[PDB]
RNA sequence: UAGUCUGGCACGGUGAAGAGACAUGAGAGGUGUAGAAUAAGUGGGAGGCCCGGGCCGCCGGUGAAAUACCACUACUCUGAUC
RNA sequence: CAUCAUUCUAUGGUUACCCAUCAUUAGAGGAAAUUUCCAAUAAACUCUGGUGUAAGGCUUAGAGUGAUGGUCGAGGUGCCCUAUUUAGGGUGAGGAGCCUCGGUGGCAGCCCCACCAAAUCCUCU
């Protein structure tokens, strides 16, 4: 019915758009980005363990499905 | 058409008892009319001619490039340069003035054209119709529309209104003026047939006279 | 074409009730964004009006017309009948 | 580049008179259906010059400018069947004709998503 075209890889902004405002959701996961931002979804399960490297988001329980973080702590 | 009462043509002078105010009237007659179509080709239209010095007084505008530089100044001219009709036109839309503030534009010779470029044409749906001729006589060619013919009109309201006389010359003047207005609707005659019904002579300011 | 069916005119009237006109003699009536305002319009217009004093306005601002200041035709209906 | 408007130029156009729609006069025009086709049906709707008046630069050659070297964004509007009627059940075709950066709901505004619409009708079935 309605097709859909996303895109590979991130644009300038989508990532100041991703980094900055993905950190004030509290959902992070591969299925929410590639609905919200609309990236080829392969992409938003890899760009969340850079983040974790980077060291903003938790790592809940990770699984081959779906994958849960959430945004920063209080303290 | 025809009426008439021109046989005690007199007590006009009756001045001070409906006379009181003080600015400057204008004598504006309103006659009564009947059965006139506003649709359709059916036309109320024409120029009334008045030879016996009406002079309206209104927002007055006359250009002209001729021998009119020292005719023109006995009156004395709001001669505007023909290069400065620009901002005429353009502060209409752009600003929300009425740029203009002359309710009269003029056509002249010597040179053929006035204007034929967007300033002329412009004023083309305007109002405050520039008609007037000014040609080649030079005999004062100035105030000789104001001296001369009034202009009146047709709308879809039924009704007519037009001055045939001012306040200036007197009751002696402004009976010059009645004689030689309502002739010219027993002249001027299509079968639009017997259009004046009942007659209003008036001052500018009192109370309805009759003359019919 | 006789006849016959039919409509008009004529002889050909009277009175009332009625429905609609016209001739009329008064009211009420008007909503585009908008400008402070249900912009009925024409020739207007920066002045006049009453108690020297004071008023609605100009312009700005909506928009070919803009409010006080002589008049009158229309148009939506009501509406008295020599 | 194809374009509407802006300012500098305009021997350029007619003042009881010129624009763009609407109101009307004489012209040019079908896919689905239908099933296997064909030539036809029968117009909806679009414009050419005629003409009219409540808003207004007509147009016109062309130097500098609002705004895409792709433009506007582009998602909604109908008809038919039902005692799920604040809702449920259908899906043929082709023209026309309009609003907004819409208000309220969610990981609250922006992106994603939900709903309520600004005016929707003509036609061959």
């Amino acid at each position: 019915r309605d097709k859909l075209n996303n895109l590979v890889l991130f644009d300038k902004a989508t990532y100041d758009k991703l980094c900055k405002e993905v950190p004030n959701y509290k959902l992070i996961t591969p299925a929410v980005v590639s609905e919200r931002l609309k990236i080829r979804g392969s992409l938003a399960r890899a760009a969340l363990q850079e983040l974790l490297s980077k060291g903003l988001i938790k790592l809940v329980s990770k699984h081959r499905a779906q994958v849960i973080y959430t945004r920063n702590t209080k303290g | 058409s025809r009426d008439t009462l021109y046989e005690a043509v007199r007590e006009v002078l009756h001045g001070n008892q409906r006379k009181r105010r003080k600015f400057l009237e204008t004598v504006e007659l309103q006659i009564s009319l009947k059965n006139y179509d506003p649709q359709k080709d059916k036309r109320f239209s024409g120029t009334v001619r008045l030879k016996s010095t009406p002079r309206p007084k209104f927002s007055v505008c006359v250009l002209g490039d001729q021998q009119h530089c020292d005719e023109a100044k006995a009156v004395d001219i709001p001669h505007m340069d023909i290069e400065a009709l620009k901002k005429l036109n353009k502060n209409k839309k752009l600003v929300k003035k009425l740029a203009k503030k002359y309710d009269a534009f003029l056509a002249s010779e010597s040179l053929i054209k006035q204007i034929p470029r967007i300033l002329g044409p412009g004023l083309n749906k305007a109002g405050k119709f520039p008609s007037l001729l000014t040609h080649n006589e030079n005999m004062v060619a100035k105030v000789d529309e104001v001296k001369s013919t009034i202009k009146f009109q047709m709308k879809k309201v039924l009704c007519l209104a037009v001055a045939v006389g001012h306040v200036k010359m007197t009751d002696d003047e402004l009976v010059y003026n009645i004689h030689l207005a309502v002739n010219f609707l027993v002249s001027l005659l299509k079968k639009n047939w017997q259009n004046v019904r009942a007659l209003y002579i008036k001052s500018t300011m009192g109370k309805p006279q009759r003359l019919y």
